[PDB]
Order: structure tokens, then sequence, then C-alpha cells
RNA sequence: GUUUGACCUCAAAUCAGGUAGGAGUACCCGCUGAACUUAUAUCAAUAAGCGGAGGAAAAGAAACCAACCGGGAUUGCCUUAGUAACGCGAGUGAAGCGGCAAAAGCUCAAAUUUGAAAUCUGGUACCUUCGGUGCCCGAGUUGUAAUUUGGAGAGGGCAACUUUGGGGCCGUUCCUUGUCUAUGUUCCUUGGAACAGGACGUCAUAGAGGGUGAGAAUCCCGUGUGGCGAGGAGUGCGGUUCUUUGUAAAGUGCCUUCGAAGAGUCGAGUUGUUUGGGAAUGCAGCUCUAAGUGGGUGGUUCCAUCUAAAGCUAAAUAUUGGCGAGAGACCGAUAGCGAACAAGUACAGUGAUGGAAAGAUGAAAAGAACUUUGAAAAGAGAGUGAAAAAGUACGU
RNA sequence: AUGGUGAA
RNA sequence: CGUGGAGGUCAGUGACGAAGCCUAGACCGUAAGGUCGGGUCGAACGGCCUCUAGUGCAGAUCUUGGUGGUAGUAGC
């Protein structure tokens, strides 16, 4: 149960905020958990997902499929993973949208900012 | 409200503020001893009763020395100008201690001060000198 | 807007169908002039029936 | 006071007094203070007039003559008009109701 | 028609204001010291109620001056007169008790 | 809204036009012209007897009657059969009324509190909650009333030392003081015999 | 790519003017060739570069104006603050806090005291 | 009969009277009446652009701060 | 001196430093103001119109209320009370006392600084710039500097009287703002998709809430408690301090000498307005117009209270407008603001103005590849999708 | 009734 | 008897199908109505004690919306 008076437990307000959230906030929204093998290494459960990261699908019809993220579709609240595509009847290949919460990160693309965030979040490297 | 609808539709962004929590949360900032002993969980009247300080001198409306010694502990815890000192020196080594004569000293007593004021100033000067 | 979406796509469908009809008529005329083009197109285009797309 | 204030918008009306009269006209002398002047602004005894609440005092009848014309005084002589002739209508025409009816 | 839907809200606001005043005014008891006054109008001539402030004579008898008394949170009334020598005695005793029960911090 | 309905501008055509005398909107070209208004029978018109804010919401209740109701509700908690008829799973409680040692009020962690409650035969009552959780039925799903659940055991304490915060999160379980003893909590839905887990200090202070 | 503001911050007025002229000439040439190609994204880049150069030049001019107006009061209104019309007037802090001699003497003689009422 | 009004361009400028029947041009005070609630709403602040009034609330929240960040 | 300069007045400057217009308008402060509606009374000191500011506005510390053992700024609630009072019908309709919320009192005029216009606006050079100093000029003596408002107050003498200001730094308070802070996605069944049922684990000062292919505590975002920062407001206060300044200032008791209070103003007269107000009090035009042991307000042949004709003040008070937040036993696309969507938009009016209809595919367009009949529109095969008995004329 | 619009 | 919502209650029902709709289906009650059989449908709703009302339509030359006879007629 909430205790702060500055937070509203209103379904309408939450729905309005989620759909109208900006890209910067959507980056925090589009967070995915880390594989337990990586959790023991970096000591962190979830991190923001970016294009260079490699993720594994654990839910949906494409369970057991892993690949690199081709792009992060923040507008549609979904991400695209390499080798996960829907073959159209015309022979064209279209990536299948996937929510980050349904994907498990197998590898992380290291950077100065990523390392700083990991250190800030209590992780180790 | 036309303005409210335009602001919501506009992409400028509402100047969001959040201060409801701070309305209930009040920090005591008028005494160091009380601040270290004040309990925000208890009410103002409850805190005053706990510390022993009276909250309302009059009878409160409706129904209803642990730390006071600290205040008592802390409870128990001029000069003359150079020109004034020089003038008093002239009064001294012109008349000495005869304030009655000094009262009529036109040259030295430029201001016709009373005998009492002159004697008080002389005593103050002496207390800081020989 | 529902009205905008309905109106915009209604015109698009008409134009697309008209263009397809004109292209098909021109292609039929050219095939009548040059029947070989029909064979060339058929050699590369398949109806992709469910039976033809068996997954072994 | 209103006439002098309207022309001298930048000035603030403080008070007024009678000086002369005529069969066809009556003359009054009005005193005004310029809040913009730094002397008044830095004068504690008179810097209060610079407050925006005191803008166009004569228009709202906050002057000595305006207050007198409003019948604002202490005594039974002004009980029915102690606090204006308009707020009384709202006071008497408003039905006060509480959460728990009395 | 006016309905007081903010009775609880008004009470909460008043309580918060009192708490804020106490936080700003930690040592003093959120108010001054008031005298004991007998109500008029016969029907209430036998009722004693708190007054506005002590008279100048009462403050002088208490052993302190009005100017200094006001700084110690003592209400002083310059228009109230003393005519019965029992409320005056009660007020003097109350002022003496207040003086005995007050602890004053130094300027520095 | 008071302005509802009256915003539209309309007038009554009257007799001689062979049409209903309901006021109709003026103008033309917009389609709204000639449409009836100013009536509860008209689309978009003022509703008959519009609801007003000054409707009697709160109800005054005699203090003695409130005290009597609270006393009756408290007394109903000491009857196992009555409490069972209330729907609480008190079939395996060591005794009724249930009194626990004063050390219960000093529990801080929720795990310890729930373990203690389970150890005293309240496990069935706790399990009753979190299993009946069902979505709100009707239009209340989208009015901050989505979820409803059965009431859990009530814990009464003489003084608070962390039990109120410890048991706040566990669903169904509610905490109250002996001084208040809210009637609504004691007898939810005007029903007697709620399962109450008392404490030695609370039991002594009830006298 | 495009120019950067910090790079231009280290260039003199004449160099900035020459760069602005060159960028304007390039923009004009691109516009003359706009119909030559279906779409040239470099037009937006050169426009942004021109805007940045103009902003840098304006900032330099404003800083020079401020420097030449240093010290003296009643500076040009443009260089002044833009809080709002109401706050500009109405008894700035020094005027508001002014206290007459009598009030100051009374406050010094009888300042508010801190006290507690238990003993 | 009527011409575009410079102040509002409502096409309510009376040529004969050389005045606008909507905004009252060239009257100093914009025409508006309490009984015309719909008319007031049609011209209430916010219907236009509010070039400067929009950011007043945002600026106030910052205390009308002047200067630049410190990085 | 047939002449010069001052005082006073009147004008010009695209001179320097300043301000008012308007918009908005729920609340406030003044002017003005009708009819429907009901038997001068009453709608009604209302609607509309006009002028003026704010976050509140007005009022505010008695020429008060009272006849009591007297109370002691204004303000709002209950009560007084549907009483007094008016109209004596219809009806209108208050206030003292009492309880509650909050309480802060002050600023001028009036008596000589005259052993020193000691005051202040403006320009200039600097500095530690919401300002300070030096110089210059001007305003002022037809009064700017000290003190005082009867609660008095002032000039002197005596206490073996008592007391004392200014500016930075860090902390502390507040505003803005970034960030950290727990636990399964284990097994079986079904389902397009598990967020569905059963079994087995874990956190809970964290089971408010939202998203993820259908009801998710343990997938994520989030919530509970605490931690780490950065930029601003401020003297509310604890240290650190640099300065103090000078026969300088203030407070108490005693002794002596003085000791000043608002005029075309009250009031009477007369003509209009206001109230349900019987002593039209109150407000509005005008003939007239006073005293200082005085005058006003009252009850009894005397007594009770105050000191009007000057002004300031935060608090409790109102709020259908604005900014920003927390909620509903409220409505749910013929409902709810006229407007859930290109809504004050289309549209109509020479114009003041009036003013609607319109929500939902599918999880993902994967929006029907390709063949073919077809002036153009639609079909027949074929195909994706759980569903085309979901075809962008799409939730049923 | 109030506030405005037009006009052989 | 029936409906909008609320407190309680069935550790209720439900993607192995909740609501609604259709039904030349049956059952129960004198009736208001309730239950079940079969088809479409897809994600909420119900058994019972109370509270609550913007709570029940055959008309008001009723309002909003949709569709017919006149009629493929007068007419262009
Ligand atoms: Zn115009």
């Amino acid at each position: 149960a909430k205790q702060s008076l500055d937070v509203s437990s209103d379904r309408r307000k939450a729905r309005k905020a989620y759909f109208t959230a900006p890209s910067s906030q959507r980056r925090v929204l589009l967070s995915a958990p880390l594989s337990k093998e990586l959790r023991a290494q970096y000591g962190i459960k979830a991190l923001p997902i970016r294009r260079d990261d490699e993720v594994l699908v654990v839910r949906g019809s494409k369970k057991g499929q892993e690949g690199k993220i081709s792009s992060v579709y923040r507008l549609k609240f979904a991400v695209q993973v390499d080798k996960v595509t829907k073959e159209k009847v015309n022979g064209a290949s279209v990536p299948i949208n996937l929510h980050p919460s349904k994907l498990v990160i197998t590898k992380l693309h290291l950077d100065k900012d990523r390392k700083a965030l990991i250190q800030r979040k209590g992780g180790k490297l | 409200s036309v303005r409210k609808r335009k602001m919501n539709r506009s992409s400028v962004g509402k100047a969001t503020r959040r201060n409801k929590d701070k309305q209930r949360k009040i920090n005591i900032q008028s005494n160091p001893i009380i601040a270290a002993n004040w309990d925000y969980s208890l009410t103002m009247a409850q805190n005053y009763k706990k510390l022993g300080l009276r909250a309302k001198l009059q009878t409160p409306a409706g129904g209803k020395e642990t730390e006071v010694v600290k205040k008592l502990e802390e409870l128990a815890s001029r000069s003359q100008s150079e020109r004034e000192e020089e003038w008093l020196e002239k009064l001294y080594k012109k008349h000495g201690d005869d304030y009655k004569k000094m009262f009529f000293d036109k040259k030295l007593n430029i201001y016709q001060q009373s005998e009492g004021d002159l004697k008080r100033r002389l005593l103050r000067w002496k207390k800081r000198n020989g | 807007n529902k009205l905008k979406r309905q109106e915009i796509f209604a015109d698009i469908k008409h134009e697309k169908n008209k263009e397809r009809h004109t292209m098909r008529r021109k292609r039929a005329k050219e095939e009548r002039e040059n029947p070989e083009l029909r064979e060339q197109r058929l050699k590369e285009n398949v109806t992709q029936t469910i039976e033809n797309t068996r997954v072994y | 006071e209103e006439r002098v204030g309207r022309r001298a918008a930048n000035l603030r009306v403080l008070n007024s007094y009678w000086v002369n009269q005529d069969s066809t006209y009556k003359y009054f002398e009005v005193i005004l203070v310029d809040p913009q002047h730094k002397a008044i602004r830095r004068d504690a005894r008179y810097n209060w007039i610079c407050d925006p609440v005191h803008k166009h005092r004569e228009a709202r009848g906050l002057t000595a003559t305006g207050k007198k014309s409003r019948g604002i005084n202490k005594g039974h002589k002004f009980n029915n008009t102690k606090a204006g002739r308009r707020k009384t209508w709202k006071r008497q025409n408003t039905l006060s109701l509480w959460r728990y009816r009395k | 028609v006016k309905v007081h839907f903010d009775q609880a809200g008004k009470k909460v606001s008043r309580r918060n204001a009192r708490a804020t005043r106490a936080a700003k005014i930690a040592p003093r008891p959120l108010d001054l010291l008031r005298p004991v006054v007998r109500a008029p109008t016969v029907k209430y001539n036998r009722k004693v109620r708190a007054g506005r402030g002590f008279t100048l004579a009462e403050v002088k008898a208490a052993g302190l001056t009005a100017a200094y008394a006001r700084t110690i949170g003592i209400a002083v009334d310059h228009r109230r007169q003393n005519r019965n020598q029992e409320i005056f005695d009660a007020n003097v005793q109350r002022l003496k008790e207040y003086q005995s029960k007050i602890i004053v911090f130094p300027r520095n | 809204s008071e302005k509802a309905g009256h915003q539209t501008s309309a007038e009554s055509w009257g007799t001689g036009r062979a049409v209903a005398r309901i006021p109709r909107v003026g103008g033309g070209g917009t389609g709204r012209s000639g449409q009836g208004a100013f009536g509860n029978m008209c689309r978009g018109g003022r509703m008959f007897a519009p609801t007003k804010t000054w409707r009697k919401w709160n109800v005054k209740v005699n203090h003695n009657e409130k005290r009597y109701a609270t006393a009756s509700a408290i007394a109903a908690t000491a009857v196992a059969s009555l409490v069972l008829a209330r729907g609480h799973r008190v079939e395996k409680i060591p005794e009724i009324p249930l009194v626990v040692s004063t050390d219960l009020e000093s529990i801080q962690k929720t795990k310890e509190a729930v373990a203690a409650l389970k150890a005293v035969g309240a496990h069935s009552d706790l399990l009753k909650v979190l299993k009946s959780k069902k979505l709100r039925a009707g239009k209340g799903k989208y009015r901050n009333r989505r979820w409803t659940q059965r009431r859990g055991p009530l814990v009464v304490y003489a003084e608070d030392n962390g039990i109120v915060k410890a048991l706040r999160n566990v669903p169904g379980v509610e905490t109250a003081n002996v001084a208040s003893l809210n009637l609504l909590q004691l007898a939810p839905g005007a029903h007697l015999g709620r399962f109450v887990i008392w404490t030695e200090a609370a039991f002594t202070k009830l006298d | 790519a495009g120019v950067k503001a910090y790079e231009l911050r280290t260039k003199s007025k004449e160099q900035l003017a020459s760069q602005l002229v060159d960028l304007k000439k390039e923009l004009a040439e691109l516009k003359v060739q706009k119909l030559s190609r279906p779409s040239l994204p470099k037009i937006k880049t050169v426009r942004k570069s021109i805007a940045c150069v103009l902003t840098v030049i304006n900032e330099q001019q404003r800083e020079a104006v401020r420097q030449l107006y240093k010290g003296k009061k009643y500076q040009p209104k443009d260089l002044r603050a833009k809080k709002t019309r109401a706050l500009r007037r109405a008894l700035t802090k020094f005027e508001a806090s002014q206290v007459t001699e009598k009030q100051r003497k009374k406050q010094i003689a009888f300042p508010q005291r801190k006290y507690a009422i238990k003993a | 009969s009527h011409t575009l009004c410079n102040r509002c361009g409502r096409r309510s400028f009376h040529v004969q009277k050389k005045t606008c029947s909507s905004c009252g041009y060239p009257a100093a005070k914009t025409r508006s009446y309490n009984w015309g609630a719909k008319a007031k709403r049609r011209h209430t602040t916010g219907t236009g652009r509010m070039r400067y009034l929009k950011h007043v609330s945002r600026r106030f929240k910052n205390g009308f701060q002047t200067g630049s960040a410190s990085k």
C-alpha cells in the first residue's frame, strides 16, 4: 500500500502517463532482466536495453531464440532481434516486435557510460 | 477551461510540482537541543508533553525534567574612547577627586555635565587604570 | 480520426485498383503481341498453394 | 479625487481637503505621492503606498472621503453598513449547510 | 447554497498551520499568556473567562514593565481598567506563576 | 454540471407549425438547427431533477448508539459459532477470544509476524485471503476499485511497537488499537462476529 | 557532419563573418540546385550551421555590449532581467527592508526573546 | 457591407461606421460582455498561440533564475 | 543704474532617469441599475453596464459594546434566532452577551536642534552592486534630520543603577533536481500467446498502480524505509570569525520644572436614496455653521464609556478564473463539458451570433504475395492470421 | 427589461 | 420480480469460454421473471443479507437515430 501523498493510485493517470511518456522515460520503461549467469557476474538484475546488446527470447511463440537487437523501437514500446523475423508471403522479411520485459539479456555491450551505470547500480566489473 | 485544454494539448509540458508530502513533514529549526530530541512521529502536543515544555498556556479546547535541564545548563553558561580617557585624565590631574570643583571647570568641562556623571566616568576610567 | 482514415484509404484503394487494372491490360496486350513474356513471367511466379508449400 | 487620479495615473491619491468654493464651482486641493520616486520608496514612513494594493485608492473609495461615503465606522450608527452594502446581501442570501445538519 | 465539504480539510489545514508555527516557534508555547476576566451581562456575571491582555497596573504589580512583558509572551491591554480587587489579585498571581515558570535564553 | 443543457440556445416555435412544441435550436446549415432541446426527453438536454452537491451525504448518529453497536460487535467476536457464521476460518484456533503474548506487538519483520499468526491457528484465515481475489464486477473496475478481497484477521494491540507496520503489507490482515476499535472493521458489511486476535496487554486494557 | 558551437567560440569576429558568408553562399547554391535532385539532406545541415554561427555572433555582440556597459547603472533595457512586469517594481529588497530609526531603536531595546514555560 | 478587421480579421468591420462589431475595433477596449459567455469563450485566452504567456508558469517554477548551468 | 542680477510664474527639448492604458475577471472594492415573478411592500442595494488591485480583497486596533463583580482590533462559524424590530396581514429580519479559529500593535499633525538642514533626489570615480563611500549639483527653511501619540509625553538631578551594533565562510531550513536501495519467470495441464488451474520456493516499513500476445508480488516500470549528490532563496539559527568607537544610544525607580490632540468639521435646516430597522440612523445636493475643565454615545437628577473630522498592519475569511497536485457509493459514445476523434472544427447568417455528426480491426498489418474476368467500381481462384462467421464498409 | 447588430 | 453502484459473502464462475444476442427447445413460479438444452460471440460476471437511485415504457401531433407502403409514382 502506498504511503507517499505525492503518488496517485489512479488507473487513468497511470495509463495516460505511460502512453504519453517521452523517449527519455521510455528508455527506463524499456528495461529487461539479465540472465542469472550475468547476474552473478555484475550483481545486477535488470539494465536498460540498447541496440548493441544481445538478448534471448524466453516468452512467446519464439521461445528459445536469441540474437542481437537490430533496433530499439521506443515509439512502439518494442524491440527487434536479429534472426527473429516474419516471412511475408511475398518473400519479404519483417522483424517481429518484442517487448524487452519478455527477453533475457545474454550479453551486454560495454561502454564508458554503461560501465558507469553498472557501477552506480551497485554492480561490479 | 479553454486554457487548461490548450496546455494539456500543448507539448510545452506542465510545470509539475510535488509538495503534498512536505506539508505533513515539518522540520523544527528554532533550537538545536529540541531538534536533536524532537520526535516527528509524535504530534506537536505529544512532543511538547514528552519534552516537558507546555504547549498551550490556556486550557486546551476539547478533551485530552528529562530534557528541560539542558536549557538551564546553557542558561547558567564596555570601554571608554581615547578622547574621553584623555579628557578624564585632564579632569583628574587638574582637580583630582573634587567633583564639585570639576563641575565649574569651564576649560576642561566643555559640556556642563552633572557631578554624578563626571564621578561615574572617573570611576570607570580608574577601574581600567591605576 | 475515423472519418479521415476511412476517406484517405478509400481513395488509395481506388487508385491502386485502377493502376493495377491498367498495368494488367497493358501486360495482356504485350503478351498477345509477344506470348513469350507470359511464359517468362509464369516461370518465375507461382500461386504458392498450401499443397505446394508442404513442410516435409 | 477620481478625476485627478485618472489624469495622473502614475500618481497615487493620498488625501484631499477643501480650499475654496464658488456659486458655480467648488475647489479642492488633492495631495498625490509618486511611488516611482526613490525618495518615497526608501522612506519607511511612506514606502507602504508603493504596494500595488494601494493602486487607485480613490477609485475603490479607500480615501478619507471614500471611507466616509461607505459608512464604515464603529457604532450602532453604522451597524447596518459596517462592512459595506453588498456583502450583506451575500451573507443573508446564502444558506449555510454542514456535513452533519444542525 | 454553500456546503462545508472541507470541514475535515479545514481541520487538517489548521493543524498543519499550528504544527508549522510550533516548528518556527519551538520554545514558546505557540501563544501568549492571557488573564482571567469576568463576563458582563448579569446572565454571565458569574462566569470567568480568559481575557485579551493584562492591564498596565497588573503588569506593574507583577514586577515587570509592559514593554518587556510583551517580549516574554505576556498579553498587555492598554484600555482595560481594574475595578474589583479579586480578579486583579488572581491576575497578579497568574503573572507571578508565569514568571516563575519561564526560562529565558540569552541574546547571544 | 449546472451549465449542462442550458448552454444550447433554443426557442419554442409554438402552434401552427404542426410539430412538437418542444424548444428547438435556431440557425441553419449545421444540422443541429431545428433539434429539440430544453427537456429531459430531448437528446443532450437538461436531465430531469439534476443532481446537486448539497444532497445529504453524512448521517448523524447518536453517540450512545454508536457505543452500543461497538460493544455488541466486540462481544460477537467471543462466540466461535457466530464468528464461524461470519465466514472466518476459525475452526482451528486454540481458544476464543484469542489472546497472544505482549511480545507480539514488538515484531518488526513481516515474515516473523506471519509465521507467528500461522503458528496460532490463523493460517487458514490468512490463506482464505489471497485466494478469493477477484476482479471487480461492474463499472467499478475503472474507478480505482478494480480489486476486492475477503477481510482477513483483525489484530488488536494496547500499544504499537512495529506490529502495525509489520502487518500492513499482508493482505486481509488489519491492525487497530483498543481505544478506537472501529465498528466498520469489527463488523464489516453490518455483519457480527469478526475473527479478532487479541493480545495480553490489549486484553488487560480492554477492561 | 557539421560545425560545433565550441569550435566557433574560439574564432574572431572576422572569421565568424567569413564562415557565415561562405555558409550562406553554399546554402544559396544548394537551393538553386534543389530541383536538380529529389532531396539533399545537406541543406538542413548547412541551415543549422548558419543558425549556430548567427547565434555565436549575436552572443559575441551581446557580451561586447555588456562589457562596454560595465559598472554604470541604468544599462539598456535589453540587457536587463525579464522576471515579469510586476516584480520589477514594488519595493526591491533594500527598500522593503528599510526601517525607521524609532522602530530600530525599539527593536534593539526590546527584541523578541526565546523562552519555555516549564520552570 | 463589411470588411476584414485588422485587429481580428473577423470580416465584421462596418464600412459605414468604420468599426468592428465583434472586437470593437478601433475602440481601445476589446468588446466583450458577460451575457456573451459563448462569445467570451470564442476569444478567451488560450484559443490563440500564447507566445509568451505559455512559458510564464514554467519560468516561475524556477524562480525566474538568470544565468547559465555549471556543468 | 535708461542697468544687472535674483524670487515667482509660464512654455520648448527626437534631453537623462521613471510610470498608466490592455487582457483576464469565480472572490473583492465603489458608481449605476430595471422587468417577468407575489399579495409602498416584492423579485431587488438582483441581472446587465462602468472604474480599480490582489492571491485573496475590504475592515482593523473604539468619539466601541454595555448599566453588569463590567468586556477591550478587525475578521469567519455556532449560538443568540427565525427572537427583538418592521409590515402589523402577506412576509422581511438583525445586533450585545456566550463558545470556537487566529491574535501585533503601531505611523503622522500638533510645544524651537537653533551651540551649527545635522535630511534627501539626481550626475560623476571607485568597490565587497536588490547596494556602499568621496565629490558635485539640486530639492528643502512656505520645514527635510532626534523623540511622542494620553497607554501620554518632554527639559534637568540622584542610583557606588541596567543594557548594547555591522559583514563574510561552513553548517541548518526551504525550492528545483539526478540517482541507488527484495524476491521464480521452477515443474505439469490447456491455450495463438499463460499474465489461466495444480505442485514446490522467496520478499514483504515493498500484495497502491501501469505495461508485457488473456486476472502477474516475485518479467519490467513501480511503491515502503533509508543513502548519495548538484544549482538556487534566505538570516528562521549553531559554530567560525573580521570589526567594534563615541564623553554614542537605550530601559527602570526616585526628586524638580514643563506639559501642546485633526473646522465648510460636528451640528441644525432642507431636498432625494437605503433598510422589514419603530429615534430614515447611514449615504447624496445646498442656505447656515461652534467650544475647548470641550465634544460624541447612553441610561437617569446624576452618573457610565470614548476622544471623531489623518494613515499602515500578516493571521483565522471568499474563490465556478490561473498554475500544480490527491480523490468519487458520479456518467460512460443518443450518457458525461457543445466538443473521448481535424471541437468552439465543419457549417449558416451583411452581423451581433448559432453550432453539430464522428471512439474501438487484428497481439503483431502479418493490410490478401501471385494467376485471372474485368470502360472505372467489384469479383473467381490463391494466401496470412486462432478466427476475414476481424476486410482498414474492420471489438459483438 | 438589460447589453449590442443592421437598415428605401 | 428486474437494473446502475457500494459493504459483506460463496478460499464462486470463466480461454477446457464471463457478458450480450439468436433460438418452429424444455423446466420452475398465477405473474413480474429465473434456470438449463443448441448456434455467433469474445474477458468479465454472478448465488445470497443489507445500503443506495439519473431504477423498469405503448403512446406525450415526444426527443436522437434507422427503415417501409405510397412508388420506380408525380416530376426533370
Ligand atoms: Zn475586429
